């Protein structure tokens, strides 16, 4: 126990330091300066930023995911879930083997649980993916751009076969949508703001030209248009994605090509992927939380000058609190963009886990294509630039050593400062 | 999490230097690491850092002058230093990026005269 502040100050003398600044507006500015600039460097900034690094990376990983699998997903059955004795269903623009779709045509086996994916699960799978994917390809902005659309999302998928029922669209009204050439307009909320969908259905006959397939088919086409691309509303995309696949928990068999880094297991049920899953889902989470600290840092402004009369730090002080709040939810940021790297980072990762990462996740298999590419070679490997975001992550954390520092010494000013200010 | 700086002392203006820091892999693994300094009268000043493939940066004031290095087999960070000025005098703290919040004991470097 110390009786008084000299005593105190020989020792500790770093925070002598802090109470000289912490009683001179023109230091309490220049942190104020600063927290502005590095304000601008997280949310606003992109490839500068771990904020949105870590962001990338996180939705990334989730997409990579389900490249590496979704070819060995097995899928299939009519809606609501049930089997189907001759249904092929056909989804565009997936990962699917030596292909450009994923075909989900088991038949007879019951949808669920370590069993095929219900087209129904597929279906807002693929939706999600089809989102991602495009955003990725478009670019993602800065974390504060919240206000951001993606012009235009579309996807499709065919349904063939005796009885084949899921692609009977049902409407907002009742009525069921024209199966040859009908066009009507979902609308739906995503993230909080409304996003019209336009569905149109198309049947094509066995006979005639380039139907590949040699039977009748139905073509479901839907298109979004205004998509909102913030990071909440992209992040919640990939919760979807991840969620999707580990509830729907479907039975999954690779085809473990020789040569290569080698799958383990072999086969199973994707939500056996425990270690893979989690990860995904924290770091999903963590990027969340990260995002919602931009609201804060907003809602405390830093740029209005402090400082008539000489500046007394009991009672001169309201502006402190804000500071505090303002500089703990960048440490924050930082923080928890850190973190979102290591919980895939595979220089800490062991066994099963780690050979995921390195050998199958971080990988591609194309010939570097723009972000959100799918092609024939896409699948059972992640090919979304996870290994290059890692990267691009510490290069960001390493350019941004000045700046934390800055942030935890106006964060220390501040708390200083209220501190001086309580009493009252 | 350790961390450990060794390697300083008193030398003259031109004078070279080069710093070590052992650090315990929980820090040191898969992470950003990177220079640190305190002078007196001053607060703790960043001074360079270096990803884990090994790209590195630098603080405007040392640029030209510093080497940053680590040695991902052995858990090691290294900060060469050239040209030594009185400026530099300072103790020398390695940390990770973003830090850990306990600091290690540092390491003084005086710089002097002739
Ligand atoms: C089941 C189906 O897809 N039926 C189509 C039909 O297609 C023919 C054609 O593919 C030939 C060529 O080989 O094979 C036929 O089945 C064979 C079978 O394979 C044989 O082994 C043996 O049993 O004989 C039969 C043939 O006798 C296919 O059936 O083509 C017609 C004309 O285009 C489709 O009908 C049109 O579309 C529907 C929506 C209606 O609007 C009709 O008026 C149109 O003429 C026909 O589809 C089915 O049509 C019936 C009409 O009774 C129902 O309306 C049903 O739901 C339709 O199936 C749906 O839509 C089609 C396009 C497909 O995607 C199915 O998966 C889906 O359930």
């Amino acid at each position: 126990n110390y009786e008084n502040l000299s005593k105190l100050l020989t020792r500790y003398s770093t925070l002598n330091t802090l109470i000289k600044l912490s009683a001179d507006p023109s230091a309490i500015n220049a942190a104020r300066e600063n927290l502005g600039a590095s304000a601008k460097n997280l949310i606003g900034d992109t490839k500068n930023s771990p904020a949105y690094q870590a962001v990338l990376l996180a939705i990334n990983a989730a997409v990579g995911f389900w490249n590496v699998l979704g070819y060995a997903t097995q899928c299939g059955g009519n809606a609501n879930g049930q089997e189907s004795t001759s249904s092929t269903t056909i989804f565009n623009n997936e990962p699917g083997y030596r292909s450009t779709s994923i075909t989900c045509s088991l038949n007879r086996y019951k949808p669920g649980y370590y069993g095929p994916m219900s087209i129904e699960n597929f279906k807002k799978l693929n939706e999600a993916y089809q989102i991602l994917q495009t955003a990725l390809n478009k670019g993602l902005p800065a974390l504060k751009e919240n206000n951001g659309t993606i012009k235009d999302v579309t996807y499709s998928y065919i349904c063939y076969g005796e009885g084949n029922n899921n692609c009977e669209i049902k409407l907002a009204d009742g009525q069921k949508l024209q199966q040859n050439g009908g066009s009507e307009t979902t609308t739906q909320t995503i993230d909080g703001k409304t996003v019209s969908t336009t569905i149109s259905s198309k049947v094509v006959d066995s006979t005639a030209a380039d139907n590949t397939y040699k039977q009748s088919y139905t073509e479901i086409t839907n298109a979004l248009k205004d998509v909102p691309d913030s990071a909440q509303a992209l992040l919640a995309q990939a919760s979807t994605l991840i969620n999707t696949i580990n509830t729907a928990c479907p039975y999954f068999s690779v085809t473990n090509k020789s040569g290569g880094p080698q799958m383990e297991p072999t086969r199973g049920k994707l939500c056996g992927f425990t270690e893979e899953i989690s990860a995904i889902q924290k770091m999903i989470t963590d990027a969340q939380e990260l995002v919602n600290q931009t609201s804060v840092i907003n809602e405390h402004e830093q740029s209005t000058p402090v400082g008539g009369k000489p500046f007394n730090p009991f009672t001169d002080a309201s502006f402190a609190q804000g500071m505090l709040a303002n500089a703990s939810a960048q440490a924050k940021m930082l923080n928890l963009a850190h973190q979102v790297g290591q919980t895939i980072n595979p220089d800490n990762l062991t066994g099963t886990f780690k050979n995921f990462v390195t050998g199958f996740l971080a990988t591609c298999n194309n010939k570097g294509s723009p972000p959100g590419t799918v092609t024939t070679q896409t699948f059972a490997s992640g090919c979304a630039y996870v290994e290059q975001t890692i990267t691009n992550l510490n290069n960001s954390i390493a350019h941004f050593g000045t700046q934390e520092q800055q942030i935890q010494q106006a964060e220390n000013i501040a708390d200083t400062l209220v501190n001086f200010g309580s009493h009252h | 999490v350790q961390l450990q700086e060794s390697g300083g002392g008193l030398v003259q203006p031109g004078g070279s230097l080069r710093l070590s820091c052992a650090a315990s892999g929980s820090i040191f693994s898969g992470n950003v690491m990177g220079w640190y300094r305190q002078a007196p009268g001053k607060l703790r000043e960043w001074v360079a850092a270096i990803t884990p493939q090994g790209v590195p940066n630098y603080a405007d004031s040392v640029k030209g002058r510093f080497t940053i290095s680590r040695d991902n087999a052995k858990n090691m960070l290294y900060l060469q230093m050239s040209s030594l000025k009185p400026e530099d005098t300072a103790l020398y703290y390695c940390n990770r990026l973003p830090n850990y919040r306990s600091w290690g004991q540092g390491t003084q470097v005086t710089v002097s005269s002739h």
